[PDB]
RNA sequence: AAACUCCAUAUAUAUAAUUUUAAUUAUAUAUAAUUUUAUAUUAUUUAUUAAUAUAAAGAAAGGAAUUAAGACAAAUCAUAAUGAUCCUUAUAAUAUGGGUAAUAGACGUGCUAUAAUAAAAUGAUAAUAAAAUUAUAUAAAAUAUAUUUAAUUAUAUUUAAUUAAUAAUAUAAAACAUUUUAAUUUUUAAUAUAUUUUUUUAUUAUAUAUUAAUAUGAAUUAUAAUCUGAAAUUCGAUUAUAUGAAA
């Protein structure tokens, strides 16, 4: 780890901008995982099948 | 089955030798909530005391006092831990957010 | 005219039991406003926003009815309504997965031998 | 290796008296022979139990000490062998062709 | 223990009427945190059957409301089991 | 035998382990810090202490929470729980588990040890 | 009943451009054994024969499923379904709390220990597996933290690749090497000693006790943090600093 941290973090945020990625050098709790989690509503809602089945 | 310490032969305080009881006491200064200090004759050996809460900071004893700082025992609780552990969530504007449940 | 739940939802096609109906209603309602829950949870857990915003977001999360909580959803047997030993690969309870498997109803299930 | 072989052979008994319930008056205590594996097992148990009466903390050392002592004919396990054989003699006549 | 950064557990209570009119607060929110503003207020906490009246003190601050409203009373054994 | 603050020590046991064992309130880490601060090499024994070294250990170990002080803190915390009227205080009074364990079976050590005057 | 059947085994053919690699594999078809042959020593119904051994030809040795008829008025009306009977402003339906977690005693299962044929640290050209999982996801590498240079351990920051013979879960662990290990005076260190040098020898100190809990053992509890969740008090899971029962 001889390379200074300033160079490493310079590569880090440059790549972050290039690849459309978050950059949180201090590690604070941004709550990103909350938003990035997938929506499972469509799958959970159809657990019991199509309600419009012919009778 | 009673706990009683046995009594020894009581010594004879014959007539004329009945000396009074003069218990050792100290001129002890009592510091009130304010700068008021009263000298009290006490047996415990230390000359100054501060009273965290006293008649000065009691609403009952000062009905006319508009401003009255209040302080209670500091053993653990709100003033001790709830404040330093929760030092970001702040206000009584915030107390109006949980003011009423609007239920009959 | 006296629907048991606030919103008139449709009925499952297969087996129906009171419990199933409750779970199904919870599923549809959770799906409807899961985005709202996610947005409110974000605000209430964000120290970069004013604490008043966190306060109101937490308040409104606490006030949401039970039928919008994902934790409330419990997987049930789609053929019998039992809520124990439900295998997610089939949504069938125990002894209904076995029965149907033996019948050959399940697409590729087999009697285990090795 | 042959020191151990001769140790086991000399220490292990040739035959032991196994009590059988045959005999209403008393269980028939009849000598019965033992194959090599059985004899080695008896001898090994003796020398291990004897080797567990030593001060070292490693049983490789204590096993080695007992084996060296046995190689020079110095240990108590021999008395057990003699006792079993004397018992077998004390039960001479109950052996039967069967 | 709830994570500190999340904040205290907070529930809507009729605190304004209790502060001024002095009316006791009757709640089933046994998981609410006793904020320092509740000191000196009269609460009534559910316990499954009845609302236990308690008055918050400074030491109780930070705890939960249900910590003072036991739900099941002490276990007793009838020695005369008989048969 | 080395005596520190009235604690009897054999002459064979390491300082760090012995300190962490006999004194109520200092563990492995605190003993390691204490020995390092006074410049005693990690695996030094109690025999090799000199009188100045014993004095320094006693002096430096007396500037932190002593056995009695730590026990007082524990007892005070239990007393706080009981006086508040909390559920946990009630379990302490009745000699019952306090961390949500099952009482239908076991709960022997709680009855034997849980009390308002816990050591 | 046995056999056919499936996992596994040996061999043959086919497929794979050996960058989905491993071909030492994967999975389709087929063959193979419920082994054969010879000799002898046996008891016999006399080789129109069985078990005893030998020999030589073989890769050839297992497990799974299938548990009949009847009997136990065995279990199930709480998987589900129906007969009879019973409720229909309630024995049907919804919500907020609590209970199912209570504890005198007793009981069946297990987990962890009570130390030296056994516990602890470390081991980066990272010793060596199999079978499973990842569109209601798996989550690497790098970071801040506790925490010291680092490593290990646990959270947080951010999502690399992969929806899979491709990437992740995931460097398997015991094993083996070195160091340590109280009871244990069987130890340490102060001097000398020396052809045992990571070590031996001589003198002094290494005390206070005895059937005993250690540097065994982690139960109970104090405090501070963290994870999931809208919510962790009744009643969840981890980490750290203390606690250190019984055995
Ligand atoms: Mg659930
Ligand atoms: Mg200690
Ligand atoms: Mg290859
Ligand atoms: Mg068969
Ligand atoms: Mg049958
Ligand atoms: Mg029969
Ligand atoms: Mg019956
Ligand atoms: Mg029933
Ligand atoms: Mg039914
Ligand atoms: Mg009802
Ligand atoms: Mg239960
Ligand atoms: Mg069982
Ligand atoms: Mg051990
Ligand atoms: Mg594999
Ligand atoms: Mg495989
Ligand atoms: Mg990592
Ligand atoms: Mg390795
Ligand atoms: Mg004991
Ligand atoms: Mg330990
Ligand atoms: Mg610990």
């Amino acid at each position: 780890m001889n390379v200074p941290k300033a160079r490493l973090l310079k590569v880090a945020e440059l790549s972050a901008k290039i690849f459309d990625q978050n950059f949180n050098p201090s590690g604070i709790r941004t709550g990103s995982k909350i938003l990035n989690e997938r929506l499972k509503g469509p799958s959970v809602a159809s657990y019991y099948g199509n309600p419009d089945i012919l009778k | 089955t009673r706990i009683t310490l046995p009594r020894r032969p009581a010594k004879k305080i014959q007539l004329g030798k009945s000396r009074p009881a003069i218990y050792h006491q100290f001129n002890v200064k009592m510091e009130l909530s304010d700068g008021s200090v009263v000298i009290r004759r006490s047996q415990y050996p230390k000359g100054e005391i501060r009273l965290i809460q006293d008649q000065r900071n009691n609403p009952l004893w000062n009905p006319s006092r508009d401003d009255l700082v209040v302080v209670d025992a500091n053993s653990g609780g709100s003033l001790d831990r709830f404040n330093k552990r929760y030092s970001s969530l702040f206000s009584t504007v915030e107390l109006s957010e949980e003011n009423k449940k609007k239920t009959q | 005219g006296n629907f048991r739940f606030p919103i008139k939802t449709k009925l499952p096609p297969g087996f129906i039991n009171a419990r199933i109906l409750r779970d199904n209603f919870k599923r549809q309602q959770f799906k409807e406003n899961e985005i709202l829950v996610k947005s409110l949870k974000f605000i209430a857990r964000n120290m970069n926003l004013p604490t008043k915003l966190r306060l109101e977001a937490q308040l409104k999360l606490n006030a949401l009815p039970n039928y919008m909580r994902s934790t409330q959803i419990k997987n049930r047997c789609v053929d019998s309504g039992h809520a124990r030993f439900v295998l997610s690969d089939f949504r069938l309870c125990r002894y209904q997965f076995r029965e149907n498997a033996l019948k050959g109803n399940l697409p590729g299930v087999k009697k285990g031998i090795w | 290796i042959q020191a151990l072989e001769k140790s086991l052979d000399e220490l292990a008994p040739l035959m032991m008296t196994k009590t059988f319930n045959t005999g209403v008056a008393k269980a028939s205590v009849i000598p019965v022979p033992l194959n090599k594996r059985q004899r080695n097992r008896i001898a090994w148990n003796w020398i291990v139990q004897s080797a567990n009466q030593r001060v070292s903390s490693d049983f490789a050392v204590r096993l080695g000490e007992e084996l060296t002592a046995i190689a020079k004919g110095t240990s108590s396990a021999f008395e057990k062998r003699d006792q079993i054989h004397k018992t077998a003699i004390a039960h001479r006549a109950y052996i039967q062709l069967k | 223990s709830r994570s500190v950064w999340k904040g205290p557990n907070i529930v809507p209570l009729p605190i304004r009427e209790a502060m001024t009119k002095g009316t006791p607060i009757r709640t089933n929110a046994r998981a609410a945190t006793i904020l320092p503003q509740f000191v000196g207020l009269k609460f009534q906490i559910h316990n499954g059957k009845e609302y236990v009246p308690i008055e918050i003190s400074e030491d109780m601050v930070g705890h939960k409301l249900g910590e003072f409203a036991p739900t099941r009373k002490r276990f007793s054994y009838t020695q005369t089991k008989n048969k | 035998v080395v005596h520190i603050l009235g604690k009897g020590f054999k002459g064979k046991e390491v300082i760090k382990i012995a300190l962490a064992s006999k004194f109520y309130g200092i563990g492995k880490t605190t003993a390691e810090k204490i020995c390092s601060k006074l410049g005693l090499y990690p695996w030094m024994r109690m025999h090799q202490l000199s009188e100045p070294q014993i004095m320094s250990i006693a002096s430096e170990l007396s500037t932190m929470t002593i056995e009695g002080d730590a026990r007082a803190i524990v007892k005070d915390n239990i007393a706080l729980k009981r006086k508040i009227g909390s559920y946990s205080g009630m379990r302490h009074t009745l000699h019952l588990p306090v961390r949500g364990q099952h009482t239908r079976n076991n709960a022997k050590t709680a009855r034997k040890l849980n009390k308002i005057d816990r050591r």
